[PDB]
DNA sequence: CGGCCGGGCGCCCGGCATGGCGGCCTATAAAAGGGC
DNA sequence: GCCCTTTTATAGGCCGCCATGCCGGGCGCCCGGCCG
């Protein structure tokens, strides 16, 4: 046991059942933005929930940005609301999460070269395209990160006390060193 | 660029609306002050109409209003002017792009706005025909506004309410245009309109209704089909065409009212039973329906109508209908939310007979449940506003009526207010089945306590909410009826939780504070005081969790000594199954105290008694985990303190509403007072802090001194404990000569090294946030009479000050280890913080500060000047009138000091932290500090370079609009004096109209010609704004003489007002002239002759003399000296301070790695010039070694100008015609040029002068033998400078070269048979070449004499001298690079370059031997060379090098440079991506393209509502 | 002794190939994925 | 289970660059010493 995580990201997606056009949500609203070149679909964001969408043609959505599960499902009902209200035919049935980021910051700084040495089987330490480590942790099945600085982030959780129940297992064997 | 056009450019870009407000403004008056240029200024604002944008295209729009509300309006009773400017708006009106149609509505706005009235006439027709035409073009532009508002699609879903800016503003338009037009057409624009209503353009009859009144009363048949078209929409399907249905009536319900019974009667009510169909979960036009509803119910005939309705049918009373509302008071959206409470609260208000059927028991219980399941802020201030308005009114009725309406509800609300909180993984459930529903008598995780979804801030602010809600209703209930709410509190006011405790000390908070009298209270003084004065439970159920954790990790010890410590049991301590605080725990559960016991003495006994030996290797597991234990058993006490301060503070702050001190106070001080510090939650600590002032004035008023004087005194050291806000003297006693304004950049700020530092940087400003505020509120509540009572305020503020700076720093100051140095740092810190909340009354008090502050911003110590420059520029701010007439009088003239160096830091720490503070209302003082900044900006000092410019990149924008700036209201005439005078000191910077020449004068000789007369008058021009160049004018020019005029002129200037004013600023100092040792005697006879009055000491000598001038040195006026002995004795040299450093040879410093260089750029000077003859040679980064002596900060870093001009320039080599190559230099000379150009001054010998003789050029042209180029290709077939000295060697009696020369000279009488010739070379072999042929073989005639290095410097002026003047001599054979400064051959006729040498302005200087003042007849000078070979490589170098030398240049003089010199001399913590498989790559598509961000609401409602528009239009 | 002679080393000047030093995009190589 | 695409790599050929290389010339400050 121990301080507890706290979450940071939340991610989910729709099958919005229609083949929807781009350039027409482009065009009409102000708050769309749009270009093949340079990413594949349409991105959207809005206030209250204080989020940002993408839409895709094949009528697939991404939500983004939302920090608990009924806001997210409130944001993504409001964003098929929206996208029905521009003329297309739409509707708002299977919504599935697909991200979790956990964040914390550890009490004292870590020599996370022992992490290596003592859990290499699980553990790695590269510094080429990140700082810190990575630990592919399999059960709870999340992709765990650590920085030197102390800083832990707890990544690709599918439900909420994925996190915690993690987060309580890594602690022990990171208390070691230092 | 104009003034004009530099002005106008701040409405795109500028800093804040203050700013560019004020340029409109100034923009408007200025066309005011010239109204016949009007286009001029509209084709250069217009175009920002197609501006990308939103926030500068609608402050052009208002520009373009603004500048019009001058001109004339066009009528030719008494060729429309805007007819090209309108026939473009109007076409832009349909652009495909989105901005340009907003812009041009926008624009089209202001234009009919202005001159509607005179649109689309016609000159020399009568008024009863072009009157005609003026109709039908104002309808034709409302037949396309109506047409742009019919095929208007792009709209904003941004938020929960849409919004089309594109048919707002068309539609705001559309308003201005038909204000103007005849009912005859207006009426045509309705019915077209009215048939648009049947994808609605409805928005238009809003305006319409709203601009025009004559229509509603020319017949009711508009005010009819209106309201039909309204009465359709309200309920209409799609929510967003019934919230702009609804919309229409708000504004026009007063003028809707009396057209007829029946209307009103069926509109109120569809509105209601359009309320009353329940409302989706995301669609808010609910909420501005019910703003319609407040806005109808709020007149008297609808309650009338209202009334005879429910005479008519009890179904539809009012009593009935408003519990409609209530199932929207939990609305999801947060507008709606909002919008029914304040409906709700307006129908509070309306009376006696329209508030008693539904103001019942049912909706002050609805109320205080949602109060308590808020979240978001404003709705919860909002609800408890609505609370106190139903209980005053409810409670003005009579008390008993109160009662029996709300004591039905008094159990299960008083147990909802004093729910605990708990910790995050372990919360307490509020009960549900306390939540009575709307309908009958989501977001539900609020009720749940889940902590982890909403932080304990929230939970916090809901409990004191609902308790500061409680309060009031306990306060209005009569007191013998209070039994049921009194039991509940005294009760929870002992509960296990620390959370319902402290929220029964604020139920009584509440109560005690708004009662109406504090006796009232006095049945709970013993169970407060008994609270906050007796030993507390150990043990606290909400804190469980803790022990919980402090038991896990005690039993991982216990269980340790087993397996790794190989403890036999049996005898290890029995660890309880049940943790304290826990339900049904008796005392034999686990304490904290026994953990603690275990974790030390339990840890030893079995350290005594484990495993022998191996003892040593479980040593560092156990010692691990023993570091563990007290890592969390610390943490559980420390959250045990925190919490018991938190109850011990909300009981103290009720006691002291109560009025009850306590005959020694220390408990209840030390009670707040460690909350004070201490509680991190805002919406708690304001609590405290604001009651912590409360005690100090009933301490004092109640005749005590001690009490508060103690307490003010600790919460005054409690303001000053931030560091990075009030830095501590011990460390920075010894510090001076640095600025601590700019140390932000320097290492250890953030002490990398322990994170306790982290932690101490949370506790400080923790603490100060508190009690900051708390000294706020006293001086809010005390007011004029501040000081008069509380003494010690005084005391602390100005004592230590007066002591400090009435005179000399006693020695006490200096020390680090001594007291009174850290209290002269905290006494301008508690000023610091008391002036901008201090009474108006007490300013006077403040200013008296002014002279001991501004005193201690001129001392030695840098961290003194560090505060003294942010207490000034907090004073200055607030008293601003008063405080920068000191300012500018006192400190101002310091920063021109050259004498010493720590009151010029003062004087721009000052500034700098002034323009911080003040921000964008410094305009009406910025011409006084802009000039001085100026100056700085190239001082010596590197921290003042630096500050000065990083001042100067936002002070230099400010300034082109301040011309014209009105007068601060209040203002002292020595200031304004002083703007006149600094208006007119730097007119003659801003603008053409200059000075008249300098006034030499005439202690100096009055003998100046013109040019020089010019060159003295643009030093003078250079000396009066610190500004330094290079007085670079070709030899014979009287340099020296223009040079010691204005240094005369400046020391004899100094001289004067020293004596007729006090001011150290100005009393004399040296200068210093550096010049090649051989012009020291041209030099000191020079100024000896013409500058009679200045000492000279020349520094060159013999060292053992020169040994002597240590000290001695200071006294003359002007010091000489030798570069090269500079370049020795600079250590001694530098220590001085001086003015105007000369240095008479630039050349010599053009390297910037040569030492010479290295040890001038250490001088410190007050002003900087050089002398040099030419300074480009090889390339421009010869140039920016003299600009980085000239003046640091200018011209930019070395590698940078090296990137920017050195290599462009080199590319040129090889030009080709219209190639880039060609065009990248051809940019960079003209842009490096259009930057030196104002600092330099070329002026040519023969375009100036026409005395010295007339020039003439020659090439000469020579063959290449068979012999010379085979061994020219014989070396070819086989590092570059052996070859290179190789190949002129070689290139050079059968020569072609030496044949030439032959042949040259045997075409002078020289060779045939008077005439004089000087023959140059390059090398000295190539000397004797010609001397051992031309006369030995060749032409023995001639009478030849030679002149090189080898000739020794006691015998060249006798050689020399002899040559010029007699006639028997008829060659001189020389090297170019001999002698060099004044080597006379004015004599020579000819001119013979036998090789040449890579410096261009070395062969200059090489043919001003001939060509020189002392001659009158022509000089022809000759170039021999040879076809094809490597000479025509180096011409053409040379050719290069001096085009160069010559364009970066070209042309100059005092009145030709431009007037410009302001506008050069400036020069997420985890990213896993979330559109595929987890990854943390670094970079993604979707996002880094420039998504950027999204923009703020509030520009839309600042822009579109009615109101402002409505009165802008009459 | 200072004044002046002679020897003395020091300090700047002046060009462009060339080797080291590095990263620019794509080669010949590799893992992971769409498509069959 | 296999082909080609995409991102990614260690290497190729260069784009682009930094700092150096010199010796024949010159002025100058400094020292030891003779001049009167």
């Amino acid at each position: 046991s121990g301080i507890t995580p706290t979450l940071q990201n939340i991610v989910a997606t729709v099958n919005l059942d229609c083949r929807l056009d781009l350039k027409t949500i482009a065009l009409h609203a102000r708050n769309a933005e749009y270009n093949p070149k340079r990413f594949a679909a349409v991105i959207m964001r809005i206030r209250e929930p204080k989020t940002t969408a993408l839409i895709f043609a094949s009528g697939k959505m991404v939500v983004t940005g939302a920090k608990s599960e009924d806001d997210s499902k409130l944001a993504s009902r409001k964003y098929a609301r929206i996208i029905q209200k521009l003329g297309f035919n739409a509707k708002f049935t299977d919504f599935k999460i697909q991200n979790i980021v956990g964040s914390c910051d550890i009490k004292f700084p870590i020599r996370l070269e022992g992490l290596a040495s003592k859990h290499h089987n699980f553990s790695s330490y590269e510094p080429e395209l990140f700082p810190g480590l990575i630990y592919r942790m399999i059960k709870p099945k999340i992709v765990l990160l650590i920085f030197v600085s102390g800083k832990i982030v707890l990544t690709g959780a599918k439900v909420r006390e994925e996190i915690y129940q993690a987060f309580e297992m890594i602690y022990p064997v990171l208390q070691d060193f230092r | 660029a104009t003034r004009l056009d530099r002005l106008v450019t701040i409405l795109e870009t500028g800093s804040t609306r203050l700013i560019r407000d004020t340029a409109v403004n100034q923009l408007a008056d200025w066309q005011k002050q010239h109204p016949e240029e009007l286009f001029n200024l509209l084709s250069r604002v217009v175009p920002y109409l197609r501006h990308k944008d939103w926030e500068t295209r609608t402050t052009a729009a208002k520009a373009i209003g603004k500048i019009i509300e001058n001109a004339p309006l066009y009528d030719p009773n008494a060729e429309w002017p805007f007819e090209r400017l309108c026939e473009f708006l109007k076409v832009d009106l349909f652009d495909p792009q989105w901005e340009t149609r907003h812009g041009a509505a926008m624009g089209l706005r202001e234009v009919i706005r202005v001159h509607g009235a005179g649109a689309g006439r016609r000159r020399g027709k009568t008024r009863k025909e072009n009157n005609d035409l003026n109709r039908q073009w104002l309808d034709d532009l409302a037949y396309r506004l109506l047409c742009v508002l019919m095929l208007d699609k792009f709209t904003d879903y941004s938020s929960d309410t849409s919004v089309a800016p594109i048919r707002e503003t068309v539609g705001q338009t559309l308003g201005a245009v038909l204000r103007h037009i005849s009912v005859e057409s207006v009426h045509a624009i309705y019915r077209l309109l009215y048939c648009m209503v049947t994808h609605g353009g409805m928005v238009g009859l809003r305006y319409v209704v709203a601009v025009r009144k004559d229509l509603l009363l020319q017949d009711g048949d508009m005010i009819d089909g209106v309201v039909r078209c309204v009465m359709q929409g309200l309920g209409d399907i799609d929510d967003d065409v019934r919230s702009v249905s609804a919309a229409t009536l708000i504004p026009m319900a007063k003028e809707f009212v009396m057209m007829r019974r029946s209307a009103l009667d069926s509109l109120i009510n569809i509105v209601w039973e359009s309320l009353s169909n329940l409302g989706d979960d995301l669609s808010a036009s609910t909420g501005k329906i019910m703003d319609l509803l407040a806005t109808l119910c709020s007149f008297p005939e609808v309650l009338e109508a209202m009334k005879v309705s429910a005479s008519q049918d009890e179904e539809r009373s009012f009593t009935l209908l408003v519990p409609r509302l209530y199932p929207f008071l939990r609305h999801t959206i947060t507008s709606v939310r909002l919008a029914v409470l304040k409906a709700l609260m307006t129908f509070a208000n309306l009376g006696g007979e329209t508030s008693q059927g539904w103001l019942n028991g049912r909706i002050l219980r609805l109320i205080f449940q949602n109060i308590i399941v808020e979240r978001d802020q404003d709705t919860l201030n909002m609800s408890l506003e609505l609370w106190t308005t139903l209980v005053r009114r409810l409670a003005a009725r009579d008390p008993a009526i109160l009662a029996d309406e709300f004591e039905a509800h008094a159990e299960p609300m008083m147990q909802l207010a004093l729910h605990p909180i708990g910790v995050p993984r372990h919360p307490i459930p509020m009960n549900p089945a306390l939540f009575q529903k709307p309908s009958g008598g989501v977001d539900g995780h609020m009720i749940q306590g889940e902590v982890d979804l909403v932080g304990v801030d929230v939970l916090i602010r809901s409990r004191i909410s609902a308790a500061k809600a409680m309060g009031l209703i306990m306060s209005f209930i009569p007191t013998p009826r209070l039994a049921s709410y009194d039991t509940a509190v005294l009760q929870a006011l002992s509960s296990p939780y620390a959370s319902t405790q402290l929220a029964a000390a604020m139920v009584i908070d509440e109560y005690a504070k708004n009662c109406s009298t504090p006796e009232v209270a006095s049945r709970f003084i013993e169970p407060l005081q008994k609270i906050i004065d007796l030993e507390r439970p150990s043990h606290y159920r909400d804190l469980v969790t803790y022990v919980q954790r402090v038991r896990s990790a005690s039993q991982q010890l216990i269980n340790l000594f087993r397996d790794h410590g190989k403890v036999s049991q049996g005898k290890l301590p029995t660890l309880a199954v049940v943790v304290q605080g826990e339900p049904e725990a008796g005392p034999g559960a686990f304490s904290i105290a026994n953990a603690e016991k275990v974790v030390n003495e339990d840890f030893e006994r079995l350290k005594r008694l484990m495993a022998p030996g191996q003892r040593l290797i479980a040593l560092p597991q156990l010692n691990e985990a023993r570091e563990q234990t007290v890592e969390v058993i610390e943490e559980a006490k420390a959250a045990k303190e925190a919490r018991d301060a938190r109850i011990k503070a909300a009981a103290a702050c009720a006691l002291v509403a109560m009025k009850v001190l306590p005959k020694k106070p220390s408990p209840l001080i030390k009670a707040i007072m460690d909350s004070i510090k201490t509680e991190e939650n805002q919406e708690l600590q304001s609590r405290s802090a604001a009651t912590i002032a409360r005690l100090v004035q009933l301490f004092t008023e109640s005749g005590r001194r001690g009490p508060a004087e103690k307490v003010v005194a600790n919460l005054v050291k409690f303001s000053c404990v931030e560091v990075a806000e009030t830095p501590e003297f011990p460390i920075h006693a010894h510090k001076t000569n640095v600025i601590l304004s700019m140390q932000k950049e320097e290492d250890r700020v953030d002490h990398p090294d322990a994170v306790k530092y982290a932690r101490e940087a949370k506790a400080a400003r923790i603490t100060r946030r508190g009690a900051k505020e708390a000294l706020e509120i006293l001086s809010k509540n005390f007011g004029a009479e501040l000081l008069e009572r509380v003494p010690t305020l005084r005391t602390f503020m100005e004592e230590p000050l007066v002591r400090a700076f009435s005179g000399d720093l006693p020695p006490e100051a200096r020390d680090p280890e001594n007291a009174f140095g850290q209290e002269i740092v905290d006494a301008m810190s508690v000023i610091r913080t008391m002036t901008p909340t201090l009474h108006p009354a007490l300013h006077p008090f403040v200013m008296q500060q002014v002279p001991l502050v501004i005193k201690a911003l001129r001392s030695d110590l840098s961290v003194f000047r560090y505060m003294a420059a942010k207490c000034m520029a907090t004073i200055c701010s607030v008293i601003t009138v008063d405080g920068m007439t000191a300012l500018v009088e006192k400190v101002l003239p310091s920063i021109n000091n050259p004498l010493d160096l720590s009151f010029r830091q003062g004087a721009i720490e000052v500034i700098y932290h002034l323009i911080a503070v003040m921000g964008d209302a410094i305009l009406p003082y910025v011409i006084f500090l802009i000039v001085p900044v100026l100056g700085r900006m190239s001082d010596s000092d590197n921290q003042i370079r630096l500050i000065a410019t990083t001042s100067f990149a936002t002070l230099v924008k400010l300034v082109p609009l301040e011309a014209g700036i009105p007068d601060p209201p209040g203002l002292s005439e020595e200031l304004l004096k002083g703007r006149d005078r600094e208006r007119t000191f730097i007119a003659q910077l801003l603008d053409p109209k200059k000075i008249e020449p300098f006034k030499i004068p005439v202690a100096i000789k009055a003998e100046l010609r013109s040019y020089q007369q010019e060159g003295v008058n643009w030093l003078a021009f250079l000396n009066k704004y610190h500004l330094h160049g290079i007085l670079c004018d070709d030899m014979g020019l009287g340099k020296t003489l223009q040079t010691i005029c204005i240094v005369a002129s400046d020391h004899h200037q100094r001289a004067e007002e020293f004596a007729r004013t006090g001011a150290p600023e100005v009393r004399k100092l040296p200068s210093l002239i550096i010049c090649p040792p051989t012009l020291s005697g041209h030099w000191q006879q020079e100024i000896k002759t013409y500058a009679p009055f200045l000492t000279v000491t020349a520094y060159v000598g013999s060292p053992a003399e020169r040994r002597a001038m240590k000290d001695s040195l200071d006294k003359t006026d002007i010091v000489i000296t030798s570069y090269d002995v500079c370049r020795n004795d600079i250590d001694v040299i530098e220590k001085y301070n001086w003015n105007y450093c000369v240095l008479d040879e630039g050349h010599l410093i053009k390297n910037p790695k040569a030492k010479i260089t290295l040890a001038v750029k250490r001088l410190t000077s007050n002003h900087r010039l050089i002398l040099t003859g030419t300074p480009i040679q090889n390339n421009v980064l010869e140039l920016w070694s003299l600009f980085d002596f000239l003046m640091p900060g200018f011209l930019g870093a070395e590698k940078v100008f090296l990137d920017r001009f050195a290599k462009p320039i080199a590319n040129s080599r090889y030009s080709k015609a219209s190639s880039k190559e060609q065009e990248a230099g051809a940019l960079a000379i003209e842009a490096l040029h259009k930057q030196v150009l104002p600092f330099l001054l070329r002026r040519l010998k023969e375009e100036v002068l026409n005395d010295l003789p007339p020039k003439i050029l020659q090439n000469y042209y020579c063959d290449l033998s068979d012999l010379q180029r085979k061994l020219f290709e014989d070396f070819t077939k086989r590092h570059i400078f052996q070859a290179l000295q190789y190949m002129r060697k070689l290139c050079n009696i059968h020569a072609p070269k030496l044949g030439a020369l032959r042949d040259l000279l045997v075409d002078c009488g020289i060779g045939v048979e008077p005439h004089r010739a000087l023959i140059f070379c390059q090398m000295k072999e190539m000397l004797d070449m010609v001397q051992n042929t031309v006369l030995k073989q060749m032409l023995p005639s001639v009478s030849y004499l030679r002149l090189d290095g080898s000739v020794e410097a006691n015998k060249r002026q006798d050689i020399v001298n002899k040559f010029n003047s007699d006639p028997s001599y008829d060659v001189l054979l020389l090297t170019t690079s001999v002698g060099g400064l004044g080597l006379n051959l004015t004599g020579a006729d000819t001119v013979i370059f036998v090789e040449h040498d890579w410096n261009p302005q070395k062969d200059l200087q090489a043919m001003d031997r001939a060509h020189r003042i002392g001659q009158k007849k022509v000089v022809n000078v000759y170039r021999i060379i040879t076809r094809g070979t490597l000479e025509e490589k180096i011409l053409s170098l040379q050719r290069f090098k001096i085009d160069v030398a010559s364009t970066v240049v070209n042309q100059q003089n005092a009145g030709l440079a431009t007037m410009d010199t302001d506008q050069i001399l400036d020069l997420e913590d985890m990213v896993d991506i979330e559109t595929g498989d987890v990854r943390r790559p670094g970079k993604k598509a979707a996002w880094l393209e420039g998504l950027g961000e999204l923009w703020d609401n509030a520009q839309y409602e600042e822009s579109f509502d009615l109101d402002g528009f409505l009165k802008t239009m009459q």
